[PDB]
């Protein structure tokens, strides 16, 4: 409507340009993004059909959105001002000092908005026609240079922000000598401060992902970047390192099927003694990775000598024989594990993609070395309460702390389990469920993550999950149909495959059409797994198939929280389609078990489940308060267990709320 | 003299200069006030080759350093010498502040309370040392008490004090440039709000600068709250007096415009005056607003995010 | 004739002015005694900020009135 409303009487609403803006700027202010897309497209429309005077007042109107308003506001006016200037940049030309008056007030603005703002004004500055208005272009190198030339960090984020940001959309002969002379001095004045350095190192490796540019400068930076890493870390592998340390320090972690008398190794340790640049390694290396990537089309026949390496590092593999020597040693060696972690997350960031056999084998030995220092390390937290080392209590450490893995690290996945005790280990794939469950969650109900779209992920882990963890469901089935730590592991396997199952199942772009034909190749895996040959079959066929597959793994769970997520993922899988009878008896079995605690907001969402799908909530009532009464008779715990003198209030209150709902 | 310090900065280290500091031993004052009279650039040259000739790894060293520093405390106050070498030798001074152990640090920082007591300071850039030191002391978390309790007790000593009344605001630039505590920010305002009275009127409007920048790190409401009360207060003694107004009603806009203009840069700020200021229970509308606060609130009123909360709050 | 100008760090400073010169001007002196560029300097008369195209005559200010100088870096 307001697409044919603009095109056609574009004359007559020329008049009210105010009152149009004004109800742009009402309606901006709400929720609900359906609204707020009108609110951004009333300001769309308003800028491509009216006159010069009214396009100046819509800049306005944006840039008192953005100076002023929320984070969705700011965001909205932002997405505005970047579809105006991709559309008509001519028309912003004119008013390009209207969105040069946004740099006042930067110190209101959120970092990925300052991303924003800068890509939208450097696209702006930075177009072939525009090059007669070169006053921008000066200003904003000028404001660039003010920025990093502050010694307050506050600034010099915004600087190194701006100035990737800028160099990334200036690089698409005197160009690469402009992007030389930007680079060379955001790395001169970052060089300093190790968390600038850091951040620099960041952005310069997402822009190299993420942007498609010019491979002449991505060709002169390499050269810089590879030599700086190569002289920066990697030395000699003599024995003997420098420096005077109260350590046995070793060349630890090899993979001892490489050459031993080779000449690459890391010199960690005694650079991070020397600190008191250490902490740049990882990122460093993204960069250097990245740079490969985009040069040789993702060969790394440079680096891939760099995986076989030692680490020059104390022996930290028992941490309870030092035990009571607890000095700043103790800081020392949970960061050194901290940095080994993040090295080796790093490791196995670069090297998944590639397909060659032995390489996947130094893979899994590398993930085998994660989890046995991250054993380590909880075991260092564990007996140093409070030292914990912040570099950009188990809980805080998992998510933020480390390095975050990419997606086609799942791509390990796809490698069959070997369990040690019946005879890619189970804790490893513990380490890679947990990694896929925590990056699901956040995404469908993490800063590269965030960068493709939730469509894009939902698409990939389609390949990536279902017809090889399948395999690992069938081995868990297997398994537990069949000492206690591999037990302990295995039911958090189990708890986290079923999770990740939901997860995917319960993503809330399946109620859209265009995303359902995946869903009906999610079924042609579940419906699949039993036998083939019903191929092109109706799609409650395919339901009935799936939760029939699904519905057999009930013997086998070996804990409450898994049968929850068992059934809630059944639940969302039939309200895609008489199955309350299903539900209820599955709830009914699973409050009925023993369960060797539990809970009580697992025992809750279960009670919550069953009594809403029963066929009588009242006799249900009736059953379970005819139970209640012999549970103070007989047991000093019932013929209806999990209704412990305990749990009788979580019976209660589910009782009482279902019978007034 | 100067030609046999240059060819000890430049061999090697510490096996020939150590030996220098000990055989001159006789003064370092009339050694750095007159060949700043001659060429000014032989003074700053001099100092890269007496710390460089100077660490802190032996105590002979450190007790030369306390020397140094302090007579060249004295003659930045002292001298009327070139602003251009003062901004190079306070450059040097930042520059070579990094890496001092804890006893010498307590001592600088007792002769730069001396100096706030007493001494006439005519040039503000002989305290510009007592920024950084505040961060040094707290990064040693070692018993030189602490380093963070000795800080306390020297912000202690700063607060208690009386304050030099010509050089106030130049104190209350000090403290934007240290991390203090909430109750540490809450002792420097509750300070610079009972230093508001015994002063000129129109230093005021850029001690309230001064205090806004620091205020948007700490307490923000004991800001406005005495800001506001102080002004009041003036303008009850204005009203009785006229039962002096092209000052006043010119420093309380100049108060009014910056406070307006701080708010554009601090949301946060504005929003705790819209709270302040806040009718709610029929009780505080008897104590809340003045002549003074309404016109503040009627300047808040140019930023637009304010505009409707501003005038619904003076309507009701 | 002479007006005072206050900075944000104390510092006064007496200016040699007429009523029929303009603010930027003003600001240009400061250039010339202070050295604070004049893009950066915003001066404050009786909670009135001045406009570059105006004189003293528009502001009314007379002798030994007090000026209010703040820097706005625009980014830092």
């Amino acid at each position: 409507l307001l697409q044919s409303t603009f095109s056609v009487h574009y004359l007559v609403l020329k008049d009210m340009c105010s009152s149009i803006l004004s109800l742009a700027q009402s309606l901006l202010h709400s929720l609900d993004q359906s609204i707020i897309s009108f609110g951004s497209l009333l300001y769309k429309y308003a800028f491509k059909f009216f006159d010069t005077y009214c396009q100046q007042e819509v800049v306005g109107a944006l840039v008192t959105h953005i100076c002023s308003g929320n984070e969705a506001e700011v965001d909205t006016a932002l997405d505005v001002l970047l579809e105006l200037v991709v559309l008509n940049p001519s028309a912003m030309m004119m008013n390009a000092v209207f969105v040069k008056g946004i740099l006042d007030y930067l110190d209101n603005i959120s970092p990925q908005q300052i991303r924003k703002l800068f890509y939208v004004l450097s696209t702006l500055a930075f177009s072939k026609q525009n090059e007669a208005s070169s006053h921008i272009q000066d200003d904003m190198h000028l404001v660039i240079r003010k920025q990093l030339s502050s010694t307050v960090f506050k600034y010099k984020l915004i600087g190194i922000i701006g100035a990737v940001t800028m160099a990334g959309i200036m690089a698409a002969d005197e160009q690469c000598t402009q992007v030389t002379s930007l680079l060379q001095l955001v790395h001169s004045c970052s060089e300093q401060s190790p968390q600038a350095s850091a951040l620099y190192y960041d952005e310069f490796a997402n822009l190299i992902q993420h942007e498609k540019l010019d491979p002449k400068a991505l060709e002169w930076v390499g050269q810089t970047i590879c030599n700086d890493f190569q002289d920066a870390f990697v030395v000699d592998s003599c024995v003997v390192p420098e420096g005077d340390f109260p350590f046995p320090v070793k060349a630890l972690y090899g993979l001892e099927e490489y050459d031993t008398q080779n000449g690459i190794a890391i010199n960690l340790l005694p650079l991070l003694f020397s600190q008191d640049s250490p902490l740049c390694l990882a990122p460093y290396f993204r960069l250097l990775r990245l740079c490969v990537e985009r040069q040789h089309n993702g060969n790394l026949e440079e680096i891939d000598g760099l995986l076989d390496c030692p680490i020059f590092l104390t022996d930290l593999e028992p941490g309870e024989k030092l035990e009571s020597m607890s000095a700043k040693e103790r800081s020392f060696m949970c960061s050194l594990i901290f940095l080994t972690l993040n090295w080796f997350r790093e490791i196995v960031n670069a090297f998944c993609q590639e397909t060659s056999p032995e390489m996947k084998g130094k893979v899994l030995t590398r993930l085998k070395h994660i989890v046995e220092l991250q054993i380590i390390l909880e075991k260092y937290l564990a007996v140093t309460p409070d030292y914990v080392p912040p570099l950009g209590l188990l809980l805080h450490n998992s998510h933020a702390f480390f390095r975050e893995l990419d997606i086609e690290v799942f791509s390990i996945l796809h490698c069959g389990l070997v369990t040690k005790f019946i005879l890619l280990g189970p804790p490893e794939l513990l380490f890679l469920l947990e990694d896929l469950s925590q990056k699901l969650e956040s995404m469908l109900t993490f800063s590269h993550l965030q960068q493709r779209s939730a469509q894009e992920i939902v698409h990939c882990v389609f390949q990536l999950l279902t017809p090889m963890c399948n395999h690992l469901e069938n081995i868990h089935n297997y398994f537990q149909c069949l000492k206690v730590q591999e037990y302990h592991i295995m039911s958090s396997c189990y708890q986290r495959l079923l999770q990740i199952f939901h997860g995917l199942f319960a993503w809330s772009g399946f109620s859209q059409p265009e995303n359902q034909n995946l869903l009906y190749s999610a079924l042609h895996v579940l419906s699949s797994r039993l036998k083939q040959g019903e191929h092109s079959q109706p799609l409650e066929e395919l339901l009935s198939q799936s939760v029939h597959y699904l519905q057999n793994f009930h013997q086998s769970i070996p804990s409450f929280q898994c049968a929850l997520y068992l059934i809630r993922l059944l639940m969302v899988i039939l309200e895609k389609s008489q199955n309350k009878e299903k539900i209820a008896s599955l709830a009914r079995q699973f409050l009925c078990r023993v369960w060797p605690n539990i809970s009580n907001d697992q025992l809750h969402a279960l009670l919550c489940i069953y009594l809403e799908h029963t066929e009588s909530i009242l006799k249900a009532i009736e059953e379970i308060a005819g139970v209640g009464v012999p549970e103070l008779i007989n047991s000093p715990s019932s013929t209806f267990p999990t209704l412990t003198r305990h749990t009788f209030v979580v019976f209660f209150r589910v009782m009482m709320a279902e019978l007034e709902k | 003299m100067d030609q046999k310090i240059l060819s000890l900065a430049a061999e090697k280290t510490a096996d020939k200069l150590q030996e220098f500091l000990q055989t001159l031993r006789e003064g370092d004052l009339t050694n750095l006030l007159q060949n700043q009279a001659v060429k000014g650039k032989v003074a700053g040259a001099l100092l890269r080759a007496i710390f460089k000739g100077s660490p802190c790894s032996e105590e002979a060293g450190t007790l030369r350093r306390r020397k140094i520093y302090t007579c060249c405390i004295q003659l930045v106050e002292s001298g009327d010498l070139q602003k251009e070498i003062v901004s190079e030798i306070i450059g040097l001074l930042m520059l070579e502040a990094h890496h001092f152990p804890g006893p010498l640090l307590v001592e600088l920082a007792n002769e730069f309370i001396s100096a706030v007591r007493e001494g006439s300071l005519v040039n503000g850039k002989s305290l510009e040392l007592l920024p950084i030191i505040l961060t040094v002391l707290a990064t040693k978390k070692e018993n030189l008490l602490s380093g963070e309790e000795c800080k306390k007790q020297l912000i202690n000593t700063l607060c208690s004090g009386r304050w030099d009344q010509q050089y106030v605001i130049q104190l209350t630039s000090m403290f934007k440039d240290v991390p203090l505590t909430a109750e540490e920010v809450e002792f420097v305002v509750e300070k610079a709000l009972s230093m508001f009275s015994k002063m000129n009127l129109q230093e005021i409007p850029p001690l309230v600068y001064q205090l806004l920048v620091l205020s948007s790190k700490g307490s923000r409401k004991s800001v406005l709250e005495g800001i506001i009360a102080f002004f009041s207060a003036l303008d009850k003694q204005h009203n009785e007096e006229q039962s002096p107004s092209g000052e006043l009603r010119h420093v309380e806009g100049t108060i009014i415009l910056h406070i307006v203009f701080a708010i554009k840069l601090d949301y946060e700020l504005g929003r705790e005056l819209v709270k302040h200021l806040k009718v709610g229970q029929q009780g505080d509308s008897n104590n809340n607003l003045s002549p003074f606060s309404i016109a503040l609130l009627l300047s808040v009123t140019r930023i637009q995010r304010f505009q409707d909360q501003v005038l619904d709050l003076l309507k009701t | 004739m002479q007006i005072f100008v206050k900075t944000l760090t104390g510092k006064t400073i007496t200016l040699e002015v007429e009523p029929s010169d303009t603010i930027e001007n003003v600001k240009a002196k400061i250039q010339d005694k202070e050295g604070i560029p004049p893009d950066q300097q915003r001066l404050i008369f009786a909670g009135k900020q001045l406009e570059d195209g105006r004189t003293l005559s528009d502001y009314n200010i007379q002798k030994e009135s007090t000026l209010h100088l703040v820097l706005r870096l625009r980014g830092g």
